[PDB]
């Protein structure tokens, strides 16, 4: 399940189900959420 | 040509258009002027006119020339530069201020020794808070720590006040963060107003009606006091200071304590 | 009446026992504070001296007794009086005698000396300069209250009415000390201060522009910005110096990358060990 | 614990949860008959084992649902053990929760700062000697990984096990046991504590990380003032190290060997270049080469090395238009001080005190003669064939002995490497490099099967950003070589 | 709507000064009035934030518990009110408001 959360549809996908993700990438280590 | 160059630039950013060279040749004037006015207009057409911040190509030139009005307006000697870019900071550019360069350079600029910037620059990262904890958060609680250590033990009224606006600057531009930390504020806020120039009373009434904005129905515990103190103020108001804005204040408990009726009879001579 | 010999005959006891005379404290330190509360007169200058001495004995196991003396401290410093040289010694002999505990009461003692700054009449006023001597050697202690006690001290080498030594002191406090503290956020704050400062005493141009030399040692790389704008000041009487030269020409020109950046408090323990 | 048929066959809370008996009992006498001669002993032994089996039910899927039930699970009786005033318990958890999240222990000690740098990423590693894993080791751990998409799952395991520990209020525990207790202890839970917290806002969901990082417990206490002074300074104190902590963890890892930094340099120089200041001509030149001291004498260990540094990195200093005969005497001094032949600079060994200052000195002099060129040509020439002969000595170009092995392996000799280094890196640096036979000597050290380590040290200083005759040694080395 | 308030309540405050120096039952047709402006605030910020929505709703009912019992001015107020909550959201009011 964390698997299928890597795109942002499969992210909204879940949260309807009361499941939180990371909605960032790694390229910098200190990601900004707009 | 200094009539000419301040002429233009302020027609320039007073006008409207429908441009995307001339930021970029803008570079050559302010980090060579020496003459002030020419250098702060810049500023401003600069800050002004580069608003629309959306295509894939032009993310380049607003970055460097946020990268030099940044610098420019960390470093120049004369108060008025810093004071008014500072001004130009303003949520406009909320989003994408979100750099970590941007947020180090904000954090020097944080402290200075002139005190319209402490206010301009902590309403800034004030605003700047919510959105990215990681950076702002621990200098945060540096900072709060050090103004209640002012609003204390200094004995002097000047750093008071000016402790207190700095808390009220935060309790406004801070609306989630503050939340946790309210009893010890309320609690030495209070016993500041019970002390045996007066500002710093108009300061902690402006700044303590803000927290009872933030919080509903926390203040429950606290309410008779405040109520005493307040009208014992406003009965027989032995000066007429600045009555407007504790009239303000004693409104807005009740809106939002939700304590509505009981005062009429425990303070029978309220309504008269 | 006859007090005085008798007090000097117990400090004389206390040196002569030396570290045993520590079980001795608790039935004499109460009735000698209660005397200095109700004792009268100028001898209350001379006890306060004596007191000192004993401060100066036992070195740690004065703690419980020492929160009283802070309130009689507090109640017997009037603002302008000779009695103020020998309070400093006071506070001398406090700060070498607890050494690293002073903290806990470090904020009891904060507002009148900050008056000190501003209500003193003193001739050259040595009085400041005496206890800015002082505050010099609070090292680790002053961890968090920077904030406060700086302002003032850049205060003082503000004006430019203040006899000349006692800004050439100011400096030298400020310069020195940063060998204990963390003093990197707090740029702006001084920079700005020696810029304007700098051309206004032919004299100060070398002790100050060594004490910016010096701080700028606590920053790295981040003082890179800065250059330019000092840069006009530094040449505009001609002047050059070697460390700053040094500091500049590293900085800019590559050196090393491991190199950048650190804490001084790293740096003092590695030269420490 | 997983089929259920095998399920029913234990029993609820007796049996799994037995081996985190002598944590959480004061007194746990395993055995009745024992000899009286040894009993702390036996403590150890049993602290070592418990400790060693709690981490090893943590991994498995049915330790940790089973041990994190809905009721009174042991686990949250580890945790309010965690806040009882024993002296070696509270020193008995730490290590567990270190080697649960697979943490670097800091050395004990009543100090933060030094416990600080002791548990640093960037802290040398015994295996990056010359002899042991030279350069690829260390570059697997101070260089960051090239993934920018792949999962890792190891995150997703200690996001999972962190999660479970904040649902059961650890942070309470740990901020009583900062606040309360010896600083040997004190300085071991805050290093843990900002240790999670840098591990928080890296590897945890928004919505569970938003509001953790507020600590309001702690900050709490660090501003009543009705309680003990002593909690609340040491509160402050604590938070100062946090946010020093975090700092450090924003600085970044730096490289401590020299080549890993000069190549990271010219990398990021190359890029910089991808995409696109004092005159001083005389009169303070005069005054420090003066105040050098280096025209008294010749002898070393007397000079003012940095305020050399600042001469030869001076930008408007290129002997092109400034001929002055004191600097003449001076670079003659330092191109006799470099010299093999001098038999100084390669005679002070390893691990001396004023060492890496002297050899980034040495870069710096060697890039100064690449600046001055069209009148400075001999001063290289001389030098680098010196250096050239040195090498052919100690590869064996003689047939005396051919065995000097003791002799780079603790001089600096091995760092005339990195002049080559910035020599191989400027086009005309290239064409320098050869005018001497240096390119073709390498090619003829590359024949030798016996000496090694010259290999070693020589495959990490050629530049390779340019075609040249650099790269076919490289595919010779990768293609005729030994083992 | 701010603005349209704020106009409405010096409009209110001319008659209010006129009509108090009397007495204070004279003033009481213009007190409702007032009470009645000022809790338009209340409505925005029901609309606003659906945080506040249980507290606000709660203290409606206990500021309208002291007010004249006449139907009349139960009627507007509770109508005004009514502009945010459906009658079968508060069974309560509309009750003693029946009885």
């Amino acid at each position: 399940l964390g698997l299928i959360a890597k795109t942002k549809q499969g992210c909204d996908i879940l949260k309807c189900h009361n499941w939180d993700a990371v909605r960032h990438s790694r390229k910098h280590l200190w990601p900004v959420v707009p | 040509d200094v009539g000419s160059i301040t002429l233009a630039l302020r027609t320039l950013g007073s006008f409207e258009f429908e441009l995307t060279q001339f930021v970029r040749h803008c570079a050559d004037h302010f980090l060579n002027s020496e003459h002030k006015e020419i250098r702060m207009e810049a500023a401003r057409t600069c800050s002004r006119l580069l608003t629309p911040s959306v295509s894939q190509t032009a993310v380049q030139v607003v970055a460097d020339v946020l990268s030099k009005l940044l610098v420019v307006g960390i470093t120049d000697p004369d108060p008025d530069i810093r004071y008014c870019v500072l001004a130009s900071l303003d949520e406009r550019f909320d989003a994408h201020l979100a750099q970590a360069e941007n947020l180090q350079a904000l954090f020097v600029a944080l402290n200075d020794q002139v005190f319209e910037i402490r206010e301009l620059a902590i309403c800034t990262v004030g605003r700047l808070s919510s959105m990215n904890p990681a950076f702002v958060m621990p200098f945060l609680r540096k900072m709060l720590i050090q103004i209640l250590t002012e609003l204390e033990h200094s004995g002097i009224g000047r750093i008071k006040e000016q402790s207190a606006r700095m808390l009220g600057h935060l309790v406004s531009n801070a609306p989630r963060l503050i939340r946790p930390y309210m009893e010890p504020i309320l609690k030495a806020l209070i016993l500041k107003l019970k002390d045996p120039n007066p500002g710093v009373i108009n300061n902690v009434l402006a700044t303590i009606g803000e927290l009872a904005q933030v919080s509903g129905l926390e203040m429950r515990k606290w309410v008779d006091e405040l109520f005493i103190i307040i009208m014992d103020m406003l009965q027989d108001s032995s000066l007429l200071a600045k009555r407007q804005v504790a009239l303000w204040t004693l409104g807005q408990l009740v809106a939002s304590t939700g304590y509505v009726v009981e005062p009429y009879r425990k303070y029978p001579t309220l309504l008269e | 009446h006859h007090h005085t010999m008798v007090v000097q005959a117990i400090t004389f006891i206390f040196k002569s026992l030396g570290l045993k005379c520590v079980q001795f404290l608790p039935q004499v330190m109460p009735t000698f504070l209660n005397v200095i509360r109700v004792c009268d007169g100028a001898i209350r200058e001379f006890l306060f001296q004596q007191l000192g001495m004993l401060v100066s004995f036992v070195k740690s196991h004065i703690r419980p007794y020492m929160d009283e003396i802070v309130t009689l401290m507090r109640e017997f410093w009037v603002m302008n009086t000779s009695i103020q040289s020998t309070i400093i010694l006071l506070i001398e002999q406090i700060v070498v005698a607890l050494g690293g505990e002073f903290k806990l009461y470090l904020p009891q003692l904060i507002p009148h000396m900050l008056r000190v700054f501003m209500h003193d009449n003193s001739p050259g006023r040595i009085v400041s300069i005496k206890l800015l001597a002082a505050i010099q050697l609070f090292g680790a202690n002053l961890d968090d209250y920077l904030h406060l006690l700086l302002p003032p001290i850049v205060k003082l080498f503000d004006a430019p009415e203040a006899p000349l030594p006692s800004r050439k002191a100011a400096l030298e406090t400020v310069d020195r000390l940063t060998e204990s503290l963390d003093f990197t956020d707090y740029a702006s704050r001084i920079i700005h201060p020696i810029v304007r400062t700098l051309d206004q005493s032919p004299e100060l141009r070398s002790t100050a522009m060594d004490t910016l030399s010096s701080l700028v040692f606590q920053l790295g790389k981040k003082y890179q910005i800065f250059i330019p704008m000092v840069n006009k000041v530094l040449v505009r009487h001609r002047i050059n110096h070697q460390r700053y030269d040094v500091l500049i020409c590293r900085i800019v020109k590559g050196y090393t990358l491991a190199d950048e950046e650190e804490d001084p408090l790293i740096y003092q323990h590695r030269m420490l060990r | 614990l997983n089929h259920p048929k095998t399920r029913q066959y234990v029993r609820a809370d007796v049996e799994l949860e037995r081996i985190l008996a002598p944590y959480t009992d004061f007194h746990y006498r395993h055995s009745p008959d024992t000899a009286e001669g040894q009993l702390k002993e036996d403590r150890e032994a049993r602290f070592l084992a418990s400790k060693m089996g709690i981490i090893a039910t943590f991994r498995s899927w049915a330790g940790i649902i089973n041990l994190c039930k809905p009721g009174n699970s042991g686990i949250q009786s580890l945790i309010g053990v965690l806040c009882i005033p024993n002296m070696e318990i509270r020193r008995g958890l730490l290590e567990v929760l270190y080697d649960i999240f697979r943490l670097p222990l800091p050395v004990v000690t009543e100090e933060f700062i030094e416990a600080l740098l002791s548990v640093d990423p960037g802290r040398f590693q015994d295996s990056w000697r010359l002899s042991d894993g030279f350069v690829a080791a260390e570059a697997k751990t101070i260089l960051p990984h090239r993934a920018r998409s792949r999962p890792d799952l190891m995150d997703n395991y200690l996001a999972l096990i962190l999660s479970a520990f904040i649902r059961n209020g650890l942070l309470e525990g740990l901020v009583e046991v900062i606040t309360n207790s010896d600083d040997h202890i004190s300085v071991r839970a805050t290093i843990l504590l900002g240790e999670l917290l840098h591990m928080a806002n890296t590897i945890l969901p928004h919505s569970h990380s938003h509001h953790l990082h507020c600590l309001p417990t702690l900050m709490n206490m660090a501003a009543s003032f009705d309680i003990p002074k002593e909690k609340r300074l040491r509160a402050s104190a604590a938070l100062n190290c946090l946010k020093r902590f975090h700092e450090m963890k924003k600085r970044g890892p730096k490289p401590y060997s020299l080549h890993l930094d000069h190549i990271i340099q010219k990398a990021i120089a190359t890029h910089q270049k991808r995409d696109q200041i004092l005159k001083d001509t005389e009169e303070a030149l005069l005054i420090n080469l003066r105040d050098s001291q280096v025209l008294q004498h010749k002898e070393n260990l007397e000079w003012n090395w940095n305020l050399i540094g600042t001469i030869l990195k001076w930008p408007n200093v290129n002997l092109r238009n400034y001929k002055d005969e004191q600097l003449h005497r001076f670079v003659r001094r330092l191109l006799y001080f470099y010299k093999p032949s001098s038999k100084l600079y390669a005679n002070l060994d390893l691990d001396f005190a004023k060492a890496k200052q002297l050899t980034v000195v040495g870069c710096q002099f060697t890039e100064f003669l690449l600046e001055s060129e069209e009148d400075g040509q001999g001063y290289l020439e001389d030098l680098v064939k010196d250096i050239v002969q040195w090498l052919n000595a100690s590869s064996g170009m003689k047939p005396e002995r051919s065995l000097q092995n003791n002799g780079l392996l603790t001089t600096l000799s091995q760092h005339y490497f990195l002049f080559i280094g910035t020599l191989s890196c400027h086009p005309h640096g290239v064409k320098m490099l050869e005018k001497c036979s240096v390119f073709q000597c390498l090619l003829n050290l590359c024949s030798l099967k016996n000496q090694d380590h010259l290999l070693k040290l020589t495959v990490s200083s050629l530049d390779y950003s340019r075609d040249g005759l650099a790269r076919v040694i490289l595919s010779k080395i990768l293609t005729a070589a030994t083992d | 709507a701010q603005q349209c308030i704020d106009k409405a309540r010096d409009l209110l405050d001319a008659e209010l000064t006129a009509m108090a120096g009397e007495s204070y039952s004279r003033a009481y047709g213009a007190m409702v009035s007032c009470h009645m402006l000022s809790e338009l605030e209340e409505v925005i910020q029901y609309k606003l934030v659906p945080e506040r929505r249980e507290i606000i709703r709660q203290i409606w009912w206990e500021r309208l518990q002291g007010c004249q019992r006449i139907v009349e001015d139960w009627q507007k107020i509770l109508m005004v009110r009514s502009l945010v909550v459906s009658p079968h959201e508060d069974m309560r009011t509309w009750l003693k408001y029946a009885s």
